[PDB]
């Protein structure tokens, strides 16, 4: 199988969860299985960013709701050719 | 003279026991039953030898800090 192979040969993006989760389910059971729903639900999280994005719709729409200003080490954007400069 | 039955112990006796084989029987049935739905070992459900379920990914770019247990 080509499980937890990365397009480069290592491991892929979402394999240290993944292996975590593995972890559980060989130490526990059938009756026992539910006990770590927590990694499971950081498996899916790292696929699909789900929660991810709901904060980042809370942190964007309270922003848009702001005409005060933000005091803080902004992020700068710059051109390819700019990498470097100055 | 001519009429010679079984005695009647004779009867209950071997009825008893036929009695006896079928619920052997049914306690047998009941027994595979449960057996079947209880859950089998990985090694003995999945895989005898290599039986550990964690994986191991792949092996080129293998970076420290990437195994999680």
């Amino acid at each position: 199988t080509a499980a937890g192979i990365s397009l480069t040969g290592g491991r892929n993006r979402c394999f240290s969860e993944w292996q975590s989760f593995m972890h559980c389910t060989a130490k526990t059971d059938a009756k026992s299985r539910a006990q770590c729903l927590p990694n499971f639900e950081d498996y899916m999280e790292c696929l699909h960013h789900t929660k991810e994005k709901a904060r980042l719709r809370e942190i964007e729409s309270v922003l848009k709701q702001k005409k005060e200003g933000l005091e803080a080490p902004p992020v700068k954007v710059i051109p390819v050719k700019a990498i470097g400069l100055v | 003279t001519f009429f010679h039955p079984k005695s009647r112990e004779d009867i209950l006796n071997e009825e008893a026991k036929i009695v006896q084989a079928l619920n052997n029987q049914r306690e047998l049935t009941i027994k595979m039953h449960e057996l079947k739905r209880e859950e089998k070992d990985y090694a003995h459900s999945y895989s005898p030898l290599f039986s550990d379920p964690v994986p191991q990914g792949g092996s080129i770019g293998k970076a420290p800090g990437s195994s999680r247990e």
